[PDB]
């Protein structure tokens, strides 16, 4: 036989290997591809779907639709701090989202995100909002103006439902790792920048769903089998 | 002749200019001095001996090691040598087993690349052994010497040699902030057997299609911190390479 | 063997020196749209911080032992350079350094200067142990070496300057972009570099990109009253560029 | 399958070999190679570059920067000899040099060095001086007319800092091995060719700094595991 | 891969096997063969040396140059016998001769043999010899006119040194066997054609001395490992 030898790496089962194999079922042919709709390629398309952050995660709310959503007080006076995020991919909140998830699964991340909001209050109701992303190296925000030094959006709320805006990506790096453990990539912070108005005997109360999507800009590498979920013991049948 | 070495720039450059030479055919090739030559042989870069415990066979007989160039002095001094290095890896594993017992049986191992945030193995019989995407890999007595080729890595254009500063809130100074690429992993595939035995892998690897960036001084003395450059040893004193002589008018 | 010296509004000479080489040949640039990570139009201060800028006076004696800094931070305080720095997450920049050093035709000794990358310092002490941040980052007050007694040793860089601080021989130095002041040779040195890391840009306050070495090679001396010299450094930052503006970093 | 046979030499690993190899992480990309300043193919560059000799190895000065440095005295009428060393590239001090680890770091060294002498001595001051090769077979001379016998150069020292002077190639076989054993390649050696002249009331001393490197003559082969440093037990992390 | 089958002769080592191998030490590249004299492609240009029979194989003369040498007795009127020998090549004494070690290293031989002999005698003196070979199947001579019989030559010791003659290739096979057991190549014999004649008063006595070489007909196979030189026990160093 023509004179052959053998290098390392020969004689092992790769679970990430690539190659041709022999058939277990020769002359078999598999059924016709019908044109079923719902067509995929790629995991970006589902990462540019929006997806709800439960973003109210806590006891009081996380066994029901409320860990969602957020209520909003036209009672109040003030500047101050409606709420606010991590913005690193695979940290929680997000994570639990499908691009969290989809970034569960990978190890590297790039590109920018897109996030999305609804006025979910009563139509007759005015506000003008503050949206603001962080620059980490940095403290979360505790004034209204520090996050108008970040970047930020004020919602005109309008007869339109939704505002949306975007995390810039300002990595050092042209990735990042998926999940930090001693690491950040900055927060999301959200603000009264008026206050909320009801009219008079109005619900003295107002609901918000957020939203987030990748980007165009979006990418991921490092696929890895992910933190999100876990298996004890055998898988009942 | 004559020039100012205080400029920076190398000195008087030419051979020529004070001997009166005869033409040579100076036809001596650096090919050998090559990057892809003397980065591109290999060497060992890690140990991993563990034992197969009998008593729980199933959380024990399993090992990690973050993955590294800084803990085997020949391939740290070929890396040692610059800011930044980018290759391609031949990645070559040869296992041992050492008999503790009248035989070995048949035997065989996993290893699995873990990247960062991959669930990292807790035991031998972990689902994490299970590697849908992962690089796990698989060897057994009498097989030959497993091999993979391991691309480039970095998030950045190439793995730093050193750095500078910290992971952003300010510990872990230098390489041990840049060079999380996770951990190597091995484990027994085998089940429960009657045979004490010790594994030893002794794990390889040869940097190629390489490339490298701005040369450094090499290291002057034995390591101590992987990681970090530290040298100044605890109760010992600074014998460097350089040796003495009686006076500095006799070779 | 005259220069001048000209960036952003402010200027400087020697009229005994030797031209810098330039670090691997590569003039001062800014970023690439080819090689970019950052999304935005980055920040360009130009003029108003690509301009010198210099560093309190050292001094030295025959028994002085070596002086450095780590780049960015030895200039956080220098102005526009310095809060536009501290108010991104990340930017990049080159400099050309002069290190002003005369002394009379009747001195002699000799220091040399190295530009120098990561320069990842060794700790001081022995063991589980690695720099501490107020060290690594002295600002612009630098580390001078000396004999004693600084505090937080554990966390202290070593001393030990022959071994380039991190267990390398010194006088193989020289691999890197350097220059000698000879007190003969020259009155002044220079040296210019464009940026550089393994990332198109960085962030700045959490990494010293670059650093710079001067080293009392041979000893300082005259038969003068005036025993000793002052040395001083100035630096212009080169293509200066800032990119993921927030609030001012603590 | 084809009909192949197995010759010797299959089946090992050796950690010099050449091949193709298969892929653990398929479908990967890398990260692209930005600008980097510092490009570098071959190690000869590093030769290139003049290092200093540790040229005054003793106690009295090892522990320090003065070990790089010789002192010269202005009081000396006398011909006689300032300092002399090896010329074998990996023999001390010159081993400790970047050349030296380079060469070091190799079995087989080829082509002429670059030698390199700053006068630090007080501006005002003036010598003429000798540096001089001794080709071998003999012993490291002991007269200065010894080495005026040797091939040699004479130090104008005007205004310009520095004399650069080569050692020729005079190996009998086109290379020598890096280390000698029980060998040699020949001397460097230095002298007094005027006595040195300090101004009066300057100070009673001068200082020296000698540098070497790879000429383009230069070239080494069979890259070796180096001489040069030692690592005993684990390497602690 | 490839669908591929195993013929038998894999995985053996054969000394005298023939193919590829793999590299020990890759990009390393050799010294240039500078033009050396003394080229040789073959072992048939030694052959073609002529060499001296130690022919006076005896106690009395073996640790010594005479047994490369015969004596002749000018005092004798007879036409007998001066010499004889086999002329199978690696025979006694031949074998010793080097065309004798290179077929000893060997086991088919065949083509003529070149035979070469000098008068070694005083200038002054004058004889003419036989020179003969015997086609084997029959005993060696035992007069002057048996090997007048085969084939032969008659020495006209002119002012010219050196008699120079051929046994023809006489074998059956195109070969023979290098060595005999129990067979034969035939004979070369010598004798005195006429009488010895030295003038008055010259030394009483005459020396010769016979050269063997292959002819350009000469050629060998089957190298084997000599059977000329042993080894005993382990080579000290």
């Amino acid at each position: 036989g023509l004179p052959v030898f053998i290098t390392p790496g020969s004689g092992q089962f790769l679970t990430t290997d690539d190659f041709q194999s022999p058939c277990a079922l020769p002359w078999y042919h598999p059924t016709k591809e019908i044109s079923i709709p719902g067509e995929v390629k790629n995991l970006v398309e589902i990462c540019q779907v929006d997806s709800l952050v439960p973003i109210n995660n806590t006891d009081t709310y996380i066994n029901s639709e409320n860990m969602y959503s957020v209520v909003l007080q036209s009672s109040i006076n003030a500047p101050d701090k409606i709420f606010s995020i991590r913005t690193d991919v695979a940290s929680q909140p997000l994570a639990t989202t499908l691009i969290g998830e989809i970034s569960s699964y990978f190890t590297h991340w790039t590109g920018s995100l897109r996030f999305s909001f609804m006025f979910c209050g009563t139509a007759n109701t005015t506000v003008k909002l503050l949206l603001a992303y962080t620059p980490p190296g940095i403290a979360e925000p505790t004034t209204r103006k520090d996050a108008m030094l970040g970047t930020h959006v004020i919602w005109d709320v309008g007869l339109q439902s939704t505002i949306s805006m975007v995390v810039p990506w300002i990595s050092a790096s042209h990735y990042r790792n998926t999940s930090p453990g001693r690491s950040t990539s900055g927060y999301i912070t959200c603000w009264y920048q008026t206050r909320l108005v009801i009219p008079p005997q109005t619900p003295p109360t107002a609901r918000l769903l957020c939203f987030v999507s990748g980007c165009k800009d979006f990418c991921l590498r490092m696929a890895r089998d992910t933190n999100l979920h876990l298996q004890s013991g055998a898988i009942a049948q | 002749a004559l020039d100012a070495a205080e400029t920076g720039h190398t000195s008087s450059v030419q051979p020529e200019d004070v001997i009166e030479t005869r033409y040579v055919q100076t036809s001596q090739t650096r090919d050998e001095m090559s990057l892809e030559s003397f980065l591109g042989r290999s060497g060992c870069i890690h140990e991993s001996k563990l034992e197969v415990t009998l008593a729980n066979y199933n959380k024990e007989n399993f090992t990690v090691w973050a993955i590294n160039l800084q803990e085997m002095a020949q391939i740290r001094r070929k890396f040692e040598l610059f800011t930044y290095t980018r290759f391609d890896s031949e990645i070559t594993l040869v296992p041992c087993i050492s008999a503790l017992s009248q035989d070995i049986g048949h035997i065989t191992m996993q290893y699995m690349y873990v990247p960062p945030g991959a669930p990292v193995p807790n035991s031998r019989d972990d689902y994490a052994w299970q590697s849908g995407t992962n690089a796990s890999v698989f060897w057994q007595h009498g097989q030959a010497y497993p091999r993979f080729s391991l691309p480039f890595l970095s998030v950045a254009s190439a793995y730093y040699m050193f750095y500078d500063g910290y992971d952003e809130q300010d510990q872990n100074y230098g390489t041990a902030n840049t060079n999380n690429m996770g951990s190597l992993c091995s484990r027994i595939v085998t089940e429960k057997h009657i045979h004490k035995v010790h594994i030893m892998t002794r794990i390889y690897h040869k940097a190629k299609h390489v490339k490298a960036w701005c040369p450094r001084p090499p290291r002057a003395l034995e390591y101590t911190r992987a990681h970090r450059t530290n040298f100044k040893i605890e109760d010992r004193s600074i014998q460097t390479a350089i040796v003495t002589r009686p006076i500095i008018t006799t070779a | 063997r005259i220069i001048q010296i000209t960036r952003g509004d402010s200027t400087i000479t020697s009229q005994d020196v030797a031209n810098a080489i330039v670090a691997y040949g590569v003039w001062p640039h800014y970023l690439s749209s080819k090689d970019a990570s950052a999304i935005d139009k980055p920040s360009q201060p130009d003029t108003s911080s690509n301009r010198f800028y210099t560093l309190r006076s050292v001094t030295w004696s025959s028994s002085s032992k070596g002086w450095w800094w780590k780049l960015p931070d030895a200039l956080k305080d220098m102005g526009i350079f310095g809060e536009n720095m501290f108010y991104h997450y990340l930017g990049r920049s080159g400099y050309t350094i002069h290190v002003q050093c005369n002394a009379s035709k009747f001195h002699q000794g000799t220091l040399i200067v190295a530009l120098i990358p990561e320069h990842q310092i060794a700790s001081a002490l022995h063991g589980n142990v690695n720099v501490g941040y107020n060290y690594t980052h002295p600002g612009e007050t630098g580390r001078e070496v000396k004999a004693e007694t600084r505090l937080n040793p554990d966390l202290q860089p070593t001393e030990e300057y022959w071994l380039n601080f991190d267990g390398t021989l010194l006088g193989n130095i020289t691999i890197f972009p350097h220059q000698f002041i000879n007190l003969r040779s020259n009155n002044s040195a220079t040296i210019i570099a464009p940026y550089v890391n393994a990332v198109p840009m960085d962030s700045m306050r959490s990494h010293n990109n670059w650093s710079l070495v001067i080293i009392p090679i041979c000893p300082l001396e005259t038969s003068s009253a005036i025993n000793t010299i002052p040395i001083t450094i100035s630096i212009s930052p080169m293509c200066a560029e800032f990119s993921g503006a927030r609030a001012k970093r603590q």
